[PDB]
DNA sequence: CACACACTCTCCAATTCTCTAA
């Protein structure tokens, strides 16, 4: 029966992980640079 | 004058379901292969009985009303009695 | 009405492009404002300047030449954000009496009357210099002169793009540019657009991103994301070609309904007489039936050829779609395209991080969660169209973004469900939240089909997280069991449907991948168990309601809707459940259908079903009063 | 004149909303 607290367990972690992503957000740039 | 209405307990169980118990006792359908115009068949007799119950109706308005008179005493009460002896 | 005839001619005039300002404009504009302040709540003020134009004639022109006199710039402003108050701000609701109601009516044209005039470039263009030359300024260098002028000329623009189409000049066709369309366009070229994406994505000006969301709402009030992110190039030449085929298709099927109504009619005139009896078909009486209508009649003979349909009383009259979708102008819908891409690109996640906060800070106004819903929905179907990248959106993909979803909806279903008086709104509201959370059901799926390992392994973890919580799976019951035809339109059932299958497909593979068997103090789980919750009758009831318009549905909802009946069918064993006389009705015009052919799938569910029911009745008759009724456990006892 | 049409108003009761028990 210990496999279903391994699944559990394990779950548990897959769900307390965090999220990776290729986060990004681009270059500042001014306001001239937008509107001219 | 007495308007008549599609309720629980003028016709549905006078007219109706005791009728459309003996309705289909000499249909006439073919089985597998055949179901379009089996049910161009079960729904000629069905609309029959339907208008020659509530005559007032179109055949889709009747059954949005019966439908919801299938939530009423008399009806259910008749549907298990028809399912259990007569 | 004279006083204000007085003051409205002291403004000044114009004289063939030059307008020629009198030098008691202030005081004048000042009275103007004071005149607005003091208005009946009837805004008998307001039906008067617009009845005078003053807007079209004065303010504008003063606002387009003299802008430089700063004063009377900023008076002029402050009274053209006034008039262009929005009509439902103006009376508080839609009133529901006729004489409040004319008033609103008067005030709403002339809002549409003001947006009209509002196209020209030179207005928008004055308006995104003088916001440019102000935001060139820092921060720390504003002052309240500064903060309350960029709060009004964002105000102006979101009241002047608020205003609803006409519903005399709303029956533009497709591919032309309505108001809405030369408005967009004035904001194009006037630059405002880069002003608004500088806004959005500015670290230091982050305290009107409110504003410039639902700026960006009402720019896209009309779009849909995949649509618009199909634009390109080579566009003309394809929708040419469409037109012309699909009006050949649309002139064939007339064609074949006229065919078959003159094959259903005679080649006799109508007074050519003649009656019969027939003989076996008893009448209301115990007589056989007399015939009139014509021997043509009798091949395809129905009771109801003569009677009258029936009034549906108001309060089962069902909801219906408030509008139509028309294809914007081309340019316009490409400039809305490098809008949403360098806006997706640029701004999106700082602009969706700083909504978050403002709601959890709690200094938004009351319904400002459904622009986040919005701009979740669309512009994540946008990144999923063309050029898939979670990393430009990534700020949304979080868990706290489908729990903050998944609160709202049932918040507004419980709304819905209480505060009856304007049920239509919280289901719209509700709708809103519906779609953001379809759209991130979906993004996940295409985090799966993309390469990145890293995206797989954050996909593993979220729909670990959704699947383990419990109402993530419990909300599509809930909707489906208090779902209202007279409340809810056919859209929210078609979104509501897909959503399912959706979520369905993926729990079902999600669980046929990996056991995972722990789930909600936890309990074990299986996916067949969670489907034995979809065979009550009022969501097979919802299913065929839907599938009842399968003419009009796209190809995707009637695949959706013939799936999941074939689940419940052919996997669960609950074609009793779908033993109906109403869905009999059903299958019987989809097997008359003419172009039957092309719902191959659907046709060879209804003979499947209908064969089984015929086995049924064969073996026992009483299954024909089976068919008259809704059931509970009868799908058993008929078994 | 007077006998059919055309139109409005009122009342009556049948259906749906709300709250309760099976």
């Amino acid at each position: 029966e210990a496999l279903k607290q391994l699944h559990s367990e394990t779950q548990r972690l897959i769900r307390e992980s965090a999220l990776n992503l290729p986060y990004h957000m681009p270059e500042n740039k001014t306001i001239h640079d937008f509107f001219k | 004058r007495n308007i008549p209405k599609l309720d629980a307990q003028r016709l549905i169980s006078e007219r109706g379901l005791p009728a459309l118990r003996h309705v289909f006792d000499k249909a006439k359908f073919k089985g597998k292969g055949h179901e379009a115009e089996d049910l161009k068949m079960l729904i000629r007799h069905m609309e029959h009985w339907a208008h020659r119950l509530f005559p007032k109706l179109q055949f889709e308005d009747f059954i949005d009303r019966v439908e919801y008179l299938g939530s009423k005493k008399e009806v259910q009460t008749c549907l298990k009695r028809i399912r259990l002896d007569l | 009405n004279c006083e204000l005839l007085a003051t409205c001619s002291a403004l000044g005039y114009l004289e063939g492009d030059t307008y020629h300002k009198e030098p008691d404009c202030l005081e004048s504009v000042k009275d103007l404002i004071r005149y607005l302040r003091h208005e009946d709540e009837t805004r008998d003020v307001r039906q008067q300047l617009g009845a005078a134009q003053i807007l079209q004639s004065d303010l504008l022109p003063i606002l387009t030449q003299h802008h430089q006199d700063k004063p009377l710039f900023d008076a002029v402003i402050r009274l053209m954000v006034n008039l262009t108050q929005p009509a439902l701000l103006c009376f508080g609701n839609l009133p529901k009496e006729p004489s409040f109601r004319h008033h609103f009516l008067q005030v709403l044209t002339y809002l549409q009357a003001y947006k009209e005039a509002f196209a020209s470039e030179k207005a928008f263009g004055v308006l995104s210099e003088t916001l440019y030359e102000l935001l060139q300024l820092g921060w720390e260098e504003r002052q309240e002169e500064d903060n309350l002028l960029i709060e009004r000329i964002l105000l102006l623009v979101r009241n002047i793009l608020h205003v609803p189409a006409d519903l005399d000049q709303e029956k533009k066709i497709d591919d032309d540019a309505s108001a809405h369309d030369q408005l967009l366009w004035a904001i194009h070229l006037s630059g405002l657009d880069d002003l608004l994406l500088f806004l959005a994505s500015s670290s230091a000006e982050e305290q009107w991103s409110l504003h410039v969301l639902e700026i960006v709402s009402l720019m896209f009030r009309d779009q849909n994301p995949e649509q618009l992110a199909g634009v390109g190039q080579g566009r003309l030449a394809q929708e040419r070609s469409a037109d012309f085929a699909e009006l050949e298709v649309l002139r064939q099927r007339e064609m074949a309904e006229k065919k078959t109504r003159a094959l259903q009619r005679g080649n006799r005139h109508s007074r050519f007489g003649g009656s019969y009896i027939v003989q076996g078909l008893k009448s209301i009486g115990e007589r056989d039936l007399i015939f009139h209508k014509g021997l043509h009649n009798l091949r395809n003979y129905s009771s109801d050829l003569g009677k009258q349909p029936k009034k549906v009383p108001k309060r089962r009259q069902a909801a219906r779609e408030l509008s139509i979708q028309r294809r914007s102008a081309l340019n316009v819908r490409l400039f809305l395209r490098d809008f949403c891409s360098e806006f997706l690109e640029n701004c999106y996640n700082r602009l969706m991080g700083s909504v978050k906060d403002h709601l959890l800070r709690e200094k938004a106004q009351q319904h400002d969660e459904t622009y986040y819903m919005w701009a979740l929905a669309f512009f994540m179907a946008f990144n999923r169209a063309a050029s898939f990248r979670p990393g430009l959106v990534s700020e949304t993909l979080s868990v706290r973004t489908f729990h903050f979803i998944e609160q709202n909806l049932t918040n507004y279903y419980e709304m819905m469900l209480t505060d009856r008086k304007e049920a239509a709104s919280w289901a719209r509201r509700m709708h809103l939240a519906l779609k953001a959370y379809q759209e991130l059901l979906a993004t996940v799926n295409e985090m799966d089909i993309s390469p990145d390992e890293a995206v797989r392994e954050s996909s593993r973890i979220i729909k670990n997280n959704i699947f383990y919580v419990m109402e993530y799976r419990e909300l599509f019951l809930a909707l489906f069991r208090k779902f209202d035809e007279r409340c809810q339109p056919r859209s929210f059932l078609r979104d509501l449907v897909e959503t399912t299958h959706l979520f369905l497909k993926m729990l079902e593979r999600f669980c046929r991948s990996r056991g995972n068997l722990v789930v909600q103090s936890e309990k074990e789980f299986n996916f067949l168990d969670y489907l034995k919750r979809f065979a009550c009758s009022t969501v097979v009831r919802a299913y065929v309601l839907l599938l009842r318009s399968y003419q009009q549905n796209s190809a995707h909802t009637n695949h959706c809707i013939v799936k999941m009946l074939h689940r419940l069918a052919h996997d669960l064993k609950m074609e009793a459940l779908l033993f109906q006389l109403s869905v009999f009705c059903l299958f019987n015009r989809l097997l008359s259908d003419p172009a039957a052919g092309a719902y191959k799938e659907l046709v060879t569910f209804a003979k499947y079903i209908l064969g089984k029911f015929f086995a049924l009745a064969a073996v026992n008759q009483k299954a024909f009063v089976e068919l008259l009724f809704w059931k509970n456990t009868a799908v058993v006892r008929e078994m």
